[PDB]
């Protein structure tokens, strides 16, 4: 027998703009590493970078010849990031043959090689994987970085091509070498 | 009866019976006015959950609800409540 | 009562940073070299259509244009628009409005009912676009200094986002608001049409909209727009 | 010529590949996440299709 | 056979998730509504039109201050993120045992003869006890019910 203080409340969507909504969170922006980011709704993955392009002050966002999101403008601090991919590539394997021998070498295309066993789960593969992560025999060419071969300074014929003059073969016991091709 | 399909959303399909997204079977479902009602108060569901179901999952379990930040131990105060609450069935309703 | 436009009312049809790119867009412009009815009010404010946007363009030296009336049926029964400026902030107010036959305001004059919201912020060529897409209201402007004989200049600029508003009007019609000395109550603007045709924009190298070419003038600008390129 | 019209050729080609990224085919979107943060599993799978 | 075969792809994983959104600056007007001066009685009871502002809900469902929450078709959790055109927002003087009828498909003294919640609903209720301050000494004979 005691008086109620009661609030209720309803909503509509009829088809219009929705003018009344919750607030929307934010975080902190982290660069020079790949991140999933959400610049207020547009999405992506790639790597966040201080730029020299001076937008319009009306402009949102950058794109190139193709249509694709290059650059974007923070909304909190009205700055100008960068857009670049996280890395990739092709894995690419050496053999001798097996009626022959068993030892590979493997090609990482277009890592720059500091970054191989971090872009491969080199922590998560079999210990039989992480041989060719890490070790004394890594060279770093223009086809990308080579792992597992061991870098002459004789000239031969070439025998399994790699790229950009470089070749690799199995004779020296027996080893996988890689060499610059001699013309003659 | 709309939420025993696959891929649905709701209080039945979200906290107590989840169909799989590829279900090979049938959903049989018929009136049952003439058992039901006396409203009866044992035909209990859930109302909060952490999170939401797998499919073919059951959940029984009356360890109260918290929402807020308060840890609530047994104690149905502010901000905390009981899961399971019932059904009214008369034929004082209409059909739905 | 009749002149022609040479290169006038092209804006920036989205917030989309592009350097050194040209671009073929297709969107509501109003064409090149096209008759706009100018109003010289010399003895002049009718009920003109509101189509699907409308250019505006003011050749003013003493600041006697304020703003506009949109809506349909102006009766205070359904929504309408209004825009005023009383020398020191921009007041947009969509209510039911009391509305004269000829109205103005003197150097006065507003009203209220049963409505939603409100928002609040001759060297002189002042240009407009006014666009009504699926609920939003949308304008664009630009201003700069002429010194020609009167009309609209041959020169090519374009025209920047000004607001946007959530309004949600049926628009149908539309007139415009001057300041005049005498209340007289009885109970130099120039206006286009847009259409739906397709651009080949050309950005430079800081982003700025500096030629355009329309797809649909002649044959020569056909061909500028299937080779995107400004030279054959 | 006849060595500027294959880089010409192979440019263009890969221009046209890139570009036909924003088409929808149909679809609602041309987005993948927009199709996912506004549909329900079940009738997703063939707007993604 | 020997050669060089090109077996797999690599590619390096996001690490982060970070969201970016503007600063958060015009909120919903609430306080016309939890703190106003005087109330309404029951059959005319006042609406609130609110719209084109942000809206905090997280202050209001925790606010120790409450004896009734409930509702339908949304959760807590779910109010800060689902957008709507108009928020209506009703508030009114009722007594202690006269609440528990305010549900979609109840029948009472005022449920069916002056406030009726629809087929199905949307929105939320909030209430608390009023003698604290709204009951002078002397009898209250200054909000009027329906019979
Ligand atoms: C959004 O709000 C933040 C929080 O205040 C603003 O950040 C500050 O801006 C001032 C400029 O007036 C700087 O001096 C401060 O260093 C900023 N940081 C802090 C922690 O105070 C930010 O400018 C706002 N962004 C807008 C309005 O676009
Ligand atoms: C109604 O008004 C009271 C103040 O009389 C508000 O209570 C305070 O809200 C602030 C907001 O941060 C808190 O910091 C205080 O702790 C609260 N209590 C006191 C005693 O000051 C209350 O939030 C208001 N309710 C609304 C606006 O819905
Ligand atoms: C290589 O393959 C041939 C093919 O039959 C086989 O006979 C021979 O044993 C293999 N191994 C050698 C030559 O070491
Ligand atoms: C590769 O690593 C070297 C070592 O510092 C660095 O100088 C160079 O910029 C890197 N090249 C890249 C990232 O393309
Ligand atoms: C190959 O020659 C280069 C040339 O300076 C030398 O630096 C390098 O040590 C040589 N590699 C050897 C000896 O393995
Ligand atoms: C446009 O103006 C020209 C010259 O004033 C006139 O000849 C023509 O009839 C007008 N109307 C159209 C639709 O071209
Ligand atoms: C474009 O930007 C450059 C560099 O800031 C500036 O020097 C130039 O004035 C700008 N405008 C042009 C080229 O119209």
């Amino acid at each position: 027998y005691q008086p109620y203080r009661v609030v209720v409340l309803s909503f509509e969507l009829l088809h219009a703009p929705a003018t009344v909504c919750g607030p929307k969170k934010s975080t902190n922006l982290v660069k020079n590493k790949c991140v999933n980011f959400n610049f207020n709704g547009l999405t992506g993955t790639g790597v966040l970078t201080e730029s020299n392009k001076k937008f319009l002050p009306f402009q949102q966002f950058g794109r190139d010849i193709a249509d694709t999101t290059d650059a974007v403008r923070d909304p909190q601090t009205l700055e100008i990031l960068d857009i670049t991919p996280c890395s990739f590539g092709g894995v690419s394997v050496i053999t001798p043959g097996t009626n022959t021998s068993n030892q590979v070498a493997v090609l990482y295309q277009d890592v720059n090689c500091t970054e191989v066993p971090v872009a491969i789960h080199a922590d998560q593969l079999t210990p039989t994987w992480r041989v060719y992560s890490t070790g004394s025999n890594v060279f770093q060419t223009r086809a990308g970085c080579l792992i597992g071969a061991e870098h002459v300074n004789n000239s031969y014929e070439c025998d399994i091509p790699i790229g950009a003059g470089i070749c690799a073969s199995y004779q020296t016991s027996q080893s996988i070498i890689a060499y610059t091709m001699s013309l003659g | 009866v709309r939420q025993i399909a696959p891929g649905q959303t709701g209080k039945i399909a979200d906290y107590n019976y989840k169909l799989p997204d590829d279900f090979t079977g049938c959903v049989i479902a018929w009136n049952s006015n003439n058992l039901d009602s006396k409203g009866n108060y044992n035909y209990l569901y859930r109302l909060f959950r952490k999170s939401n179901l797998k499919p073919f999952e059951r959940d029984i379990s009356t360890e109260i609800y918290q929402a807020g930040s308060t840890p609530c131990n047994g104690v149905e105060g502010f901000n905390c409540y009981f899961p399971l609450q019932s059904y009214g069935f008369q034929p004082t309703n209409g059909v739905g | 009562a009749y002149t022609n436009s040479f290169t006038r009312g092209v804006y920036y049809p989205d917030k989309v940073f592009r350097s050194s790119v040209l671009h073929s867009t297709q969107d509501l412009f109003l064409p090149f070299f096209s008759n706009v009815t100018w109003f010289h009010a010399i003895h002049d404010n009718p009920v003109l259509p509101f189509n699907d946007g409308v250019y505006f363009a003011s050749t003013e030296k003493s600041n006697i244009i304020r703003g506009w009336i949109f809506g349909t049926t102006l009766d205070s029964k359904t929504q309408s628009l209004l825009i005023v400026n009383n020398a020191t902030n921009v007041v947009i107010k969509v209510c039911e409005f009391q509305f004269c036959n000829d109205p103005f305001l003197g150097v006065v004059y507003s009203s209220a009912n049963n409505c939603t919201f409100e928002y609040v912020s001759f060297k002189n060529l002042r240009e407009f676009v006014f666009k009504n897409i699926d609920g939003y209201f949308k304008i664009y402007s630009k201003h700069t200094p002429i010194n020609l004989v009167r009309d609209l200049p041959q020169g090519f600029s374009a025209l920047e986002p000004l607001v946007d508003l959530p309004i949600g009007i049926n628009i149908t019609r539309f007139q415009t608001l001057l300041a005049l000395h005498r209340s007289y109550l009885t109970p130099a603007y120039y206006v286009g049409y847009l259409q739906p045709r397709t651009f080949l924009l050309k950005y430079n190298e800081n982003g700025t909209i500096t030629d355009a070419v329309d797809c649909a003038l002649d044959p020569l600008s056909e061909t500028k727009c299937t080779l995107k390129s400004f030279t054959v | 010529g006849k060595l500027q019209d294959v880089v010409n050729q192979n440019a263009q080609a890969l221009n046209t590949l890139v570009k036909q990224l924003s088409s929808n085919f149909g679809a609602i979107s041309s987005v993948l996440n927009d199709i996912l943060s506004r549909l329900d599993p079940p009738e997703a799978e063939v707007q993604i299709d | 056979e020997k050669g060089i075969y090109q077996t797999s792809n690599f590619r390096v994983q996001p690490t982060e998730s970070i969201v970016r959104f503007p600063n958060i600056t015009n909120l919903c007007p609430f306080g016309e509504v939890f703190n106003a001066t005087r109330f309404a009685s029951v059959y005319a009871w006042n609406r609130k039109r609110i719209s084109n502002c942000v809206a905090d809900y997280s202050v209001l469902y925790n606010s120790a201050s409450f004896s009734t929450f409930k509702c339908y078709g949304v959760s807590p959790t779910k109010l800060n993120d689902l957008c709507f055109t108009n928020v209506y927002a009703d508030s009114f003087v009722i007594r202690g045992d006269e609440v528990r009828q305010i549900a979609p498909g109840q029948t009472g003294k005022i449920a069916d003869y002056n406030y009726k919640l629809p087929d199905d609903f949307t929105g939320c209720v909030i209430a608390w006890n009023s003698n604290n301050l709204d009951s002078k000494v002397g009898g209250n004979y200054n909000y009027l019910y329906r019979l």
